[PDB]
């Protein structure tokens, strides 16, 4: 589940 | 260390730590406006993120 | 063998077929270039290749919102604005304007309608971006220096089965990949597990099991167990065991049940390959057989069959009130097991699981991840399969599908799953990587290609995105189009790229080697530190394709060959070498390019077999059936060599007498042929390979005629030729060739032609003229050859040197020329503008000497180092001035100037005399006070060659009527030329069609030299900046000095070491010296004994010319003469004209003597030249000493040997600096030889002084001498004062790393 | 043997000895495998796989070599170049390890 | 005076080289820094300011 995107969390 | 020395021709040349201070400051300054203005949780967070 | 071989007869050894012969070396890029850019009418254009195939790709950019699509119709070039001759003066970039016809009408409209309101489409011409034209030698001239673009290899995008060889694994074992790598797409793999599990990843992301993707597809179910393993039936519990069977796969099997027939009897105890078993059993009737607990029944099983494969009990139900066929011996349960370590069953379970993957910590939808997939794997634009990889994979695996679908087929991975299950048990063979026929090269035409679709897709969006704002109703094309969205993309790849790299003009060998070399590295190749051992490694399958001879021996080693000189490359991108079809016995004579990957399934047989009859009598040619060289019979010989000189480049052919030195010593060889700079007045090597002439005339370095017609008069500078001798009705008058004079070339030598016809002397066309740098009579040369002698002299020799005379020296034959082409700017300043000013202030009148009045040197006048070129003074801002300067000022009186001294200086060096200067003014002011005589006497050479051409075009005009009208008191009639003034008129019509051609020819030629002299007057444009420049030619002739690199034509080199007097050397008999005295210690070292071959060929040729110039001398054309010069040549030689003569005033420096690469001269042969040429059979000569007048105790070899002079010279090497420019932020050294470089004091240097005891000479050369910058003068005081000492507190770099670490959140605080 | 072998002069006095010998046995320049590639029958070449190729390379660099047999001595020296070029930056790499 | 603006200014680290090493920031001249020679230049003329004042008389 990790990501190590801010714009991806944001969106 | 950082130095703005212009190079001939009147092109200057800065090393690439001024643009890493630069965003800094900038993402900084956001994130004041951002406290003053009473935004909304989702987009100060995402300020305090970036 | 046309004006070229008459002049000189070159003999030539081995016995050869001279059948076919090897197309142009610089046929690739021009081939691939060509492709791109058809050049052609409108209908044509049709290809895969060029701007055309992606403007085909996506014309239409549509829009759903208001429903305007752009269509495209054609695109036409224009002619360049600026020519090479121009483009090369003017450092302007030499291409075509490109042009594309786009209609903006749209057939959708509103309300569903049909046509739109404008039935009438708009049609409208669009400009783009130019696109570099290519020349004729293939440079690719972007800027005043041509750079070309060397040829990529990579990976063929196919499919491939790898298995590492037992790495990476707890235990011995083989995975077994499979990757799906396509041209343009993500990256798909089937690895298998030490679990015999297999797992699918794509794109290098988390491993998963493949029953996922397959659930992804399609294919769900049952469905993907049907189509891997075989059903069997089975009766329902019936008396025994009833199985109807057939024995194809009881064949080797072990029985662990009794498998007897219910009504025969088989099955044997043993029952082994079951042979005898197999035979009863097809003579049986059938296989059926009478019999278990173990099986997983493949049926496809609500109200009684339930899921899963698996009764392993009881066979609970009653057999449910075909199930398998796998065993453990051919088949395996991989397929099978993956079905129960996945946990997903619906088909959206699957898709979420590969969103999750792909984009993972995101909330998976249907509705997205359903696109997703489609996307990844099945979508055009997103996955580019190329015509080669779908062909190369229905080679790999049969599918009957190619050249129509570009995306991945659901049916290709049901295959390739299939083909990997079979090949993980057994009965296959993996594909390497490193074969030649899985590696495909990307010229110049498919990069340039892929960048201007890159570009056009750029293009297409910002067009889609700008195209909503701006109201498409009552509106028109070019407006919605940016002007550059496209062209800065293209201009990047020419300007900065790996690929493209700068052009190595140093003679004419390196401008035709570096044009066929195959770099391995760029945008898409393994970088150097990723290349490993097995990519440096040679392959088998080069043989004839690559020459593993010639690549640097640098670091990356192994990854910039070339190709061979008959090797080509097909449409698809794989390399073609050339194979004489051979039948049965009777070879044939239809030569066919057989490919890489084709040639496998054939046999090979190698060249020089005996053919004096029909067939080889012999019946055991040597030949390579695939790969490993054995012995062969002559049956189903199908492929014979074409040549011997067909698995080595065009650098290592010139090599004489090859395969006698070692591979790797011969590789050196390679390297130092394309490194001699052109000497002035070269000749042709006593003995070479026979490839320098076509290597000379295949190359852009000589010129060569067009037509028939005779040479009218060499001016030096310029060469007339008549029209032909059968020229075409109304064509061109005649052919003016123009030698270029010396100019600068591209690595900074000078590159100058000289003509060789006389008058008359009629030329058939496709003959050489002129030869070019460093090539005489076509024949192609790199150095001037001396006398040679093998033996140790007071050991001046001892090392790998070399030792010379000082009559190399006083002849000037290896002499050379070179050009700096300096240059400066005038950019004007903040504080006021810059000027050239003639004299600059606190300068010495004596330094201003040779300068005219604009501030330039003259052309033609000598200069020295540190001289000033161009006086340049830029206004300087009030600086504060010392209180003791300001005193001194005072007591003086002079007045401190407000200008800055910053004119041109020449660095250290020869200081060569000036050739050339040029000035570029702004378009504000042109030629108003500075460069007026320039320009002047510029415009006065233009309108002299312009008259030059008018008369002379005008006398052959003349000739030409005269000729014409003869037919039909003309000397006494000078006006009646182009007015016959006589009843006949018949001839008038003819005249007049004569003189339209001829006025309109004369117009076109004067619209171009108005063209040029406008052009020139209205001034060349510059950067913004800067306001005027100038360029200095500065010409320096060098000449052979001790420490200078020379090497050999092998791989022998060396510095040459001192050079002694004539008188010094060693005195041959008759009065003859030797030139050089090599060190004969380097045989056995190095496995290379060519040279003494060479040298001895060189002794008997030498002889022989002197032998046959004597015979001459006595009496010219003497019968007798001709006689041996016959004899000695092996007949073309004797000529009926008057020429003889000429044949042996070229014949006395020696008969040059031709000797093939791998047909060379046997010792017989050689033996029997030395014995004719009248020198003793042992091939050593008696030679006595120079310097002490004593014979030596000991025979001695002496002979001619081909000598080059590399670039590496000792003037541009030796370096020394005492105080220079410092750095900006380290406050040390400047490093390189440019501006003052330091010689660094590297880490290993360091170690060395810790090794001894010295404490104190590696602490100031640390502190004092680069660091300390407070401390750094004190120590020069201290020099200058005489008192040696010095003091360092803290080096600059410490503290520097201290500010540094206080940055960060570290505290470096320092104590006590 | 052959080499080795001291001529007898007619005279009664040894006429000259041989370079390659000479250079052979005083050990400067010369050794036995390089004399024996020069002169000998130069063994069997090994392919790059790591194997020796069945085919018998009967040749020396004095006599021609047919571009079958110079093929195998290509490979090799290849390899031997390909691996000098990469062990040398290991030794390098372990000095600078040692002396810290 | 609108054209000659000097936008973006090229970064120091680009590699000046094909290759990642040699960056720009080692082809650069340090003009503020003042060489060992020009200020070896200007003790002599202090110490020779000194004595040729000597001569003169102390008013």
């Amino acid at each position: 589940d990790r990501t190590d995107d801010p714009v991806r969390m944001y969106l | 260390l950082r130095p703005l020395v212009p190079l001939d021709g009147g092109r200057f040349a800065t090393s690439d730590l001024n643009d890493l201070y630069r965003r800094v400051i900038n993402r900084n300054n956001r994130l004041k406006r951002l406290i003053e203005l009473r935004a909304p949780d989702i987009i100060i967070r995402n300020e305090k993120r970036m | 063998q046309s004006f070229t071989g008459k002049k000189r007869i070159r003999k030539s050894f081995g016995r050869i077929p001279e059948a076919v012969q090897m197309p142009n070396l610089i046929e690739v890029q021009r081939s691939s270039y060509e492709q791109f850019l058809q050049r052609e009418t409108r209908p044509g254009l049709r290809r895969d290749e060029g701007v055309e195939a992606v403007f085909k790709s996506v014309f239409p950019i549509k829009d759903f919102n208001e429903r305007a699509v752009l269509e495209y119709v054609s695109y036409e070039f224009e002619e360049p604005k600026y020519d090479v001759e121009e483009c090369i003066q003017r450092d302007m970039t030499f291409a075509a304007p490109l042009k594309v016809k786009l209609r903006l009408i749209v057939f959708e409209t509103e309300e569903e309608t049909g046509a739109r309101s404008v039935k009438d489409i708009k049609e409208q011409d669009v400009y783009m971006g130019d696109i570099p034209l290519m020349t004729d030698k293939g440079t690719f001239i972007v800027n005043g220096t041509e750079r070309v673009i060397v040829s990529q290899m990579h990976r063929s995008p196919g499919v491939f089965f790898d298995h590492d060889k037992g790495k990476t694994h707890a235990s011995g074992k083989l995975l077994f990949a499979a990757r799906v790598i396509p041209y343009r797409g993500s990256w798909l793999d089937f690895e298998f597990d030490a679990k015999d599990i297999v797992y699918v990843r794509i794109d290098r992301r988390r491993k998963l099991p493949a029953t996922t993707f397959l659930y992804a597809l399609g294919m769900d179910g049952e469905e993907i167990l049907t189509t891997f393993y075989d059903v069997v039936p089975f009766e329902k519990r019936s008396g025994g065991w009833a199985t109807p069977y057939k024995p194809e796969r009881w064949r080797g099997v072990k029985p662990e049940f009794p498998l007897v027939d219910a009504d025969t009897g088989e099955e044997v105890a043993p029952a082994g390959t079951k042979i005898t078993a197999r035979q009863a059993k097809k003579f049986a009737d059938g296989g059926l057989k009478t019999l278990l607990t173990g099986r997983y029944l493949a049926r496809d099983a609500e109200i009684y069959a339930e899921a899963g494969d698996e009764l392993d009990v009881t066979s609970i139900q009653a057999l449910a009130d075909d199930v398998l066929d796998i065993d453990h011996v051919t088949v395996g349960a991989y397929m099978r097991n993956t079905l129960r370590v996945d946990k997903n069953a619906i088909r959206e379970d699957a898709l979420f699981d590969i969103y999750r993957v792909m984009r993972p910590g995101e909330p998976p939808t249907v509705e997205a991840a359903e696109a997703m997939f489609k996307s990844l794997f099945f979508d055009a634009e997103r996955y580019d399969l190329s015509s080669v990889g779908r062909v190369k994979m229905n080679m790999r695996l049969e599918q009957d599908v190619s050249d129509e679908v570009r995306i991945l087929r659901k049916e290709d991975v049901l295959a390739v799953l299939k083909v990997l299950v079979g090949l993980r048990d057994g009965r296959g063979e993996i594909d390497d990587i490193d074969n030649l026929g899985n590696r495909r090269v990307r010229s110049v035409g498919e990069l340039l290609e892929n960048q201007y679709r890159v570009g056009l897709l750029r293009m297409e969006r910002a067009i889609k995105e700008r195209m909503s704002s701006v109201d498409i109703d009552t509106v028109m094309p070019h407006d919605l189009i940016n002007a550059k969205p496209a062209a800065a993309a293209v201009r990047e790849f020419f300007g900065s790229s790996q690929l493209s790299q700068f052009m190595d003009q140093t003679n004419p060998l390196s401008e035709i080697t570096h044009k066929r070399r195959l770099s391995a590295l760029g945008p898409g190749g393994l970088t150097r530190e990723r290349a490993g051992f097995e990519v440096r490694d040679v392959h088998p399958t080069h043989y004839g394709r690559i020459c593993p001879i010639e690549t640097p021996e640098g670091p990356n080693i192994g990854l910039i060959n070339s190709l061979a000189t008959h090797a080509r490359v097909n449409k698809y991108g794989f390399i073609e070498s050339p194979y004489r079809r051979v039948k049965d016995g009777k070879p044939q004579d239809e030569v066919v390019y057989m490919s890489a990957m084709e040639e496998s399934k054939h046999v090979i047989a190698q060249s020089n077999i005996k053919v004096a009859e029909g067939e080889i009598v012999e019946d055991l040619v040597p030949g390579r059936i695939n790969g490993e060289p054995t012995l062969l019979q002559k049956e189903t010989v199908d492929l014979m060599d074409v040549s011997p000189r067909q698995v080595v480049s065009v650098a290592a052919a010139l090599i004489p007498f090859l395969e006698n030195d070692d591979a790797n010593r011969a590789l050196m060889g390679s390297n130092m042929q394309r490194q001699a700079v052109p000497l002035v007045q070269s000749d042709a090597p006593l003995v070479g390979t026979g490839m320098e002439a076509v290597v000379a005339r295949d190359s852009g370095a000589v010129v060569i005629a067009k037509r028939t017609g005779v040479v009218e008069q060499i001016d030096g500078t310029r060469i007339v030729i008549r029209a032909t001798e059968e020229t075409d009705p109304a064509r061109s008058g005649v052919d003016i060739y123009r030698m270029s004079k010396f100019q600068r070339s591209n690595q900074s030598t000078c590159i100058n032609q000289r003509p060789l016809v006389k008058v008359g002397d009629r030329i058939v066309a496709g003959d050489i003229i002129a030869d070019g740098p460093s090539t005489e009579l076509g024949e192609l040369a790199l150095g001037r050859n001396a006398l040679v002698a093998f033996m140790p002299w007071n050991g001046y020799n001892f090392e790998d040197s070399i030792l010379i005379s000082e009559r190399i020296v006083r002849d000037d034959v290896f002499t050379s020329i070179h050009i700096e082409e300096f240059e400066v700017m005038a950019r004007d300043t903040k504080l006021g503008p810059e000027e050239i000013t003639r004299d600059i202030p606190n300068v010495g009148e004596e330094a201003l000497r040779n300068l005219d009045e604009a501030g330039i040197v003259a052309i033609g006048a000598e200069v020295q180092p540190g001289d000033i070129l161009v006086g340049k003074v830029t206004p300087k801002g009030e600086s504060p001035m010392t209180p003791e300067e300001k005193l001194l000022r005072a007591i003086f009186g002079e007045k401190a100037s407000d200008v800055r001294d910053t004119s041109l200086r020449l660095p250290p060096g020869v200081a060569g005399t000036i050739v050339d200067v040029r000035v570029f003014n702004r378009h504000g002011v042109d030629k108003d006070e500075r460069a007026l005589a320039i320009e002047r006497a510029e415009i006065d050479r233009l309108g002299k060659d312009r008259d030059d051409e008018f008369a002379i075009l005008n006398r052959n005009i003349s000739g030409r009527l005269k000729e014409l009208l003869i037919g039909k008191l003309a000397q006494v009639a000078s006006g009646l030329w182009w007015q016959i003034a006589l009843e006949d008129e018949k001839a008038m019509g003819e005249l007049e069609s004569l003189r339209r051609l001829f006025d309109e020819n004369r117009k076109r030629l004067d619209r171009r030299f108005e063209d040029k002299v406008d052009k020139l007057q209205r001034g060349d444009e510059l950067p913004p900046g800067v306001m005027k420049m100038v360029k200095v030619f500065v010409a320096v002739k060098r000449k052979l000095q001790p420490g200078d690199k020379m090497a050999g034509r092998h791989g022998n080199k060396g510095v040459i070491s001192r050079i002694l007097p004539i008188e010094d050397m060693p005195f041959l008999a008759d009065g003859t010296h030797v030139d050089v005295v090599l060190n004969p210690l380097g045989v056995p070292s190095r496995m290379n004994v060519g040279q003494i071959f060479e040298t001895h060929l060189g002794w008997a040729c030498a002889n022989l010319g002197k032998q046959i110039t004597n015979l001459l001398e006595d009496w010219q054309q003497g019968g007798q003469k001709q006689a041996l010069v016959e004899r000695l040549t092996e007949e073309e030689l004797p000529d009926t004209e008057e020429g003889l003569v000429e044949l042996a005033r070229n014949l006395g420096k020696g008969v040059p003597i031709a000797t093939p690469v791998f047909d060379g001269a046997r010792m017989d042969d050689i033996e029997g030249h030395l014995e004719m040429a009248g020198v003793n059979k042992s091939g050593q000569s008696i030679l006595f000493d120079g310097l002490t007048g004593e014979q030596f105790k000991r025979p001695v070899t002496v002979g001619y040997i081909y000598m080059l002079k590399l670039h590496h010279l000792v003037d541009d090497k030796i370096h020394a600096r005492s105080i220079g420019p410092y750095s900006l932020v380290t406050q040390q050294p400047l490093g390189g030889k440019a501006q003052f470089g330091g010689q660094r004091f590297g880490e290993m240097e360091v170690w060395a002084l810790e090794a001894y005891g010295a404490a104190y000479t590696l602490q100031e050369m640390l502190t004092v001498k680069s660091d300390d910058v407070a401390g750094r003068t004190k120590v020069y005081e201290s020099i200058v004062r005489g008192d040696d000492t010095f003091e360092a507190g803290i080096p600059e770099s410490f503290n520097v790393l201290v500010k540094e670490m206080r940055s960060l959140g570290l505290n470096v605080e320092l104590e006590n | 043997a052959e080499l080795q072998m001291k001529h007898k002069d007619e005279n009664g006095r040894e006429k000259e000895i041989n370079a390659i010998y000479m250079m052979a046995h005083s050990g400067a320049r010369g050794s036995q495998a390089q004399m024996k590639q020069l002169g000998g029958m130069r063994g069997l070449m090994a392919k790059p796989s790591g194997e020796i190729i069945e085919t018998p390379i009967v040749s020396n660099f004095k006599e021609g070599l047919t571009v079958q047999e110079y093929f195998n001595s290509t490979h090799g020296a290849r390899k031997g170049l390909a691996d000098t070029a990469l062990k040398t930056a290991n030794s390098g790499y372990l000095t600078r390890r040692l002396v810290d | 005076k609108v054209l000659k603006i000097a936008k973006e200014p090229i970064s120091l680290e680009t590699p000046i080289g094909d290759e990642e090493d040699s960056h720009l920031g080692d082809f650069i001249e340090d003009k503020n820094a003042i060489l060992p020679i020009d200020a070896a230049i200007q003790s002599n003329l202090r110490e020779t300011t000194t004595r040729v004042l000597a001569s003169l008389t102390p008013r």
